[PDB]
């Protein structure tokens, strides 16, 4: 009947070995009309009793505090931790076999959902996706990697970008808007760094959550239930006797059975005091509301009479297990009725059983790579900085202009970085500001030189036009590839988790986009390294030529901290340019400079280069080869203020386009970009 | 192949300061990534500086920061160590590398001997 606050709170309690925080839960029975649990699985195999039975008894016990109780399958969380072959139709096929056994349990239909990950994060990709990339952002690689265990994994050693679906399990806390996680102990790491997350963005309300026992294993060697042993699980419709003969080779040590510390990382630890019959019937029989058990006439009401019964003598090993035999039986009965009375479950219980000797000890199936694309395609990232120097910025417009000479049938896009250079936390991690300065870098070099022809994309774009596509292709990418290989990429020097998913962004983009040729910059040609190598020497890489304006300080002379006047950008004003010019390095009789190595670059460009001199000092003169003009340099013949002069003019010519842009289409986003500059204040 | 012969090691007093002078060839030297690393006695090579292709993007060790200053001249192909304020943990074999991106080096030169101790 009706239930108040506190009879309310016990029951709910009484689910969880742990309960993270106890005044919580108490403040949400309280305040909340309807509280949603949640618990997510893989589907990767035959239905383990734990998944089943025992998850039954503590839905039930959600249902009936009030709670609606979210089941989330987990079809591309399986994928991505290579179950069943990682062939993502057979792992949806085990998917649909799951919940025809749930369905069997004997739950409360009406306030139990069966959710699919795929289906429900495809249909909010945009919500889904940017939070994902923002929990990845604002963690240390190191601390994701601390989350392994969720998967039944060894931290660093073997994760092959595994480091996303810790992630994406985490966004999920939030997605599906759950007030209680209600999952296993072995979850605690990713539910504490949801928690953690609250505190990022200052959300004042966490998650509650409510851990349950991690149910022990069969067979002797081992604390869980596991993948080596058939024999160290009930299934959910093993036959009566494969019932028997499990439990009857089962390790069943006469001692006393006490609660285990919860270890940090709430995987249990194997040790021979624990016996699994007996953790059997605390979790599976005296569990429901009114269970009993009984031997030889006997009936023993709770657990502790069983166990001390059992300690003592008065219940052998042979009559317990056959007093568990009956119990599990009983239970799997309903289960066991349903699959051999309706087709549709057992067509698909036969195909899960055919995927014991057809998904396993084959290679994992993986994500194949495309062909090359036939017309040649070129590819350019835009520096997602405030601070693009001119150097780099010139060298992606002649890398652009030498491809097109190279191949006239073909195309270079430029990609604007604006999903990816969030996750990699690029300015201030945030997505208004990044799409800013990603827009005005845009402008500044179509107004420096970009050819027209050059095609313009957003990830926003590509990535909201092929919302399922592209990220099974990250995630087909990321299964490919071992973690310690993209940490090489930044030499062991990654600051956070979310440059993990930006370099597998990239290639997925590269793949999107048939792309045969990369075109990097000296400041991010490690990560499209990456897309060469995933795709097997199959994509090209051509770097961009620097090194042609350098900075205006004296070689050998430089300063700590390079400020603001050194270098050159493409934001530079007028006034910019006129100091930098004025403070740069020259002297007589000296052949070479900064303000030589500009005019040179700019003679390189022209044609020539004329020095306007007043009668007395020499009068005019046109330079149309760098060998004069470094002799006459060299020989005193030019002094260093009358070059100065000529390279200042020509600088303010070829910035006219691009200062136009800055006082007018671009002062809205200059004005919100300086503010951001300041903002890095730290 | 690719040469690199650092200069300019010696021994210093705390406090003192040294400039170290990398000449390079057999390769792009102006558009290429250049580091300065280092190796304590049974210690590990670690990097000092890097300095792109531009001159523009330049990292320094934390210990460092400050008081070392890199820097190139892609006209000679040269590459420069302006240390300053130096210490007795700053004592190390310096060696001049070839940086293939940012985050990486391969070829070294053969090395120059830097001493930083007040006891001779
Ligand atoms: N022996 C056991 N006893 C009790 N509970 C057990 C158990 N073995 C597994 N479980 C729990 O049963 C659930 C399913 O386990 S699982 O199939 O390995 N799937 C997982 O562990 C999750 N990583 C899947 C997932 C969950 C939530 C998400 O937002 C995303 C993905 C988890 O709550 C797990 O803790």
């Amino acid at each position: 009947g009706s239930m108040n606050t506190d009879e309310r709170y016990k029951l709910l309690r009484s689910v969880g070995e742990e309960c993270i925080q106890e005044s919580e839960l108490r403040n949400l029975i309280e305040k909340k009309p309807l509280i949603r649990c949640y618990d997510g699985f893989e589907p990767s195999g035959r239905m383990h009793i734990a998944q089943g039975i025992f998850k039954a008894v503590n839905v039930n016990k959600c249902t009936a505090a009030g709670c609606e109780f979210v089941f989330w399958v987990a079809d591309w969380f399986a994928l991505m931790n290579d179950k069943v072959g990682g062939e993502l139709e057979k792992i949806r096929i085990v998917g649909r076999y799951l919940i025809e056994v749930w369905k069997a349990a004997g739950m409360d239909t009406d306030k139990v959902l069966f959710l699919w990950s795929s289906e429900e994060i495809t249909s909010h990709a945009d919500t889904y996706w940017r939070m994902v990339l923002d929990i990845g952002r604002q963690n240390t690689i190191a601390r994701i990697k601390k989350c392994c265990t969720i998967m039944g994994k060894t931290e660093g050693t073997l994760t092959a970008a595994q480091v996303l679906y810790p992630l994406m399990q985490c966004c999920d806390i939030f997605f599906l808007k759950a007030d209680i996680c209600q999952l296993g102990l072995d979850q605690r790491k990713v539910n504490m760094l949801a928690r953690e997350y609250c505190d990022l963005i200052g959300r004042k309300l966490k998650p509650v959550i409510l851990s349950h026992h991690m149910l022990a294993g069969l067979r002797r060697g081992q604390a869980k239930m596991s993948k080596s042993d058939p024999d160290s699980a009930i299934f959910m419709e093993d036959t009566e006797e494969d019932v028997a003969r499990k439990i009857r080779q089962a390790y069943c040590p006469r001692v006393k059975q006490s609660a285990s510390a919860i270890t940090d990382d709430g995987a249990p630890v194997a040790t021979d005091d624990r016996n699994p019959v007996l953790d059997y019937f605390q979790c599976v029989v005296y569990a429901r509301p009114g269970a009993v058990a009984a031997i030889d006439g006997t009936t023993y009401a709770t657990y502790e009479d069983l166990e001390q019964a059992f300690v003592s003598d008065e219940v052998s090993e042979d009559a317990l297990k056959s007093c568990l035999i009956d119990e599990v039986n009983a239970l799997l009965a309903p289960v066991r009725q349903h699959f051999a009375s309706n087709e549709e479950a057992h067509e698909l219980l036969e195909a899960v059983k055919s995927y014991r000797k057809g998904g396993a000890t084959l290679p994992l199936a993986e994500t194949a790579l495309p062909a090359a694309p036939e017309k040649p395609h070129a590819c350019m990232w835009m520096p997602a900085l405030l601070k693009v120097p001119l150097d780099v910025a010139e060298g992606m417009i002649k890398a652009t202009e030498d491809f097109i000479a190279a191949h006239p049938g073909g195309t270079v896009t430029v990609v604007l970085p604006d999903w990816s250079a969030v996750a990699s936390d690029e300015i201030t991690g945030v997505e208004k500001d990044i799409s800013a300065a990603l827009q005005v870098n845009c402008a500044l070099l179509k107004a420096y030189g970009l050819p027209n022809s050059v095609k313009i994309v957003t990830e926003n774009e590509v990535i909201l036009g092929n919302r399922n596509d592209f990220w099974v292709s990250v995630i087909g990418i990321a299964r490919k590839n071992l973690l310690s290989h993209i940490e090489e990429l930044y030499g062991g020097e990654l600051r956070n988790a979310g440059q993990v998913i930006a370099a597998l962004m990239r290639v997925a983009t590269a793949l999107m986009l048939s792309v045969s040729h990369v075109i990097s910059t000296s400041l991010d040609g490690h990560i499209n390294a990456f897309a060469r190598e995933y795709t097997k020497e199959r994509i090209e890489c051509v770097q961009t030529l620097e090194g042609r304006i350098p900075a205006l300080h004296r070689p050998g002379a430089a300063p700590a901290v390079l400020g603001a006047d050194d270098v050159l950008y493409l934001d530079d004003n007028d006034m910019d340019i006129r100091r930098k010019i004025k403070k740069a390095y020259s002297a007589p009789n000296e052949e070479a400079n900064p303000v030589i190595s500009v005019a040179q670059h700019l003679l390189a460009q022209h044609g020539a280069l004329n020095i306007e001199r007043g009668e007395a000092n020499g009068g005019n003169v046109s330079y149309n080869t760098p060998e004069a003009l470094v002799a006459d340099c060299g020989s005193g013949a030019l002094h260093p203020a009358d070059l100065k002069a000529a390279v200042l003019q020509l600088l303010l010519d070829r910035s006219a386009q691009a200062r136009a842009l800055l006082n007018g289409e671009l002062k809205k986003n200059m004005t919100a970009l300086r503010n951001a500059e300041k903002k890095m204040a730290k | 192949q690719v040469q690199l012969q650092e200069s300019g090691g010696g021994l210093v007093l705390p406090g003192g300061s040294l400039r170290l002078s990398c000449a390079t060839s057999g390769f792009t030297f102006s558009n290429s990534w250049m580091y300065w690393v280092r190796q304590a006695p049974g210690k590990g090579l670690e990097w000092v500086s890097r300095i792109n292709a531009g001159g523009n993007t330049v990292d320094y060790k934390d210990s460092v920061k400050g008081r070392f200053s890199i820097s190139r001249d892609n006209a000679k192909n040269t590459l420069y160590l302006q240390m300053n304020s130096l210490k007795p943990e700053d004592t190390a074999v310096y060696y001049c590398a070839r940086g293939l991106n940012r985050y990486a080096y391969d070829s070294r030169g053969q090395g120059t001997q830097v001493t930083v101790s007040s006891h001779h």
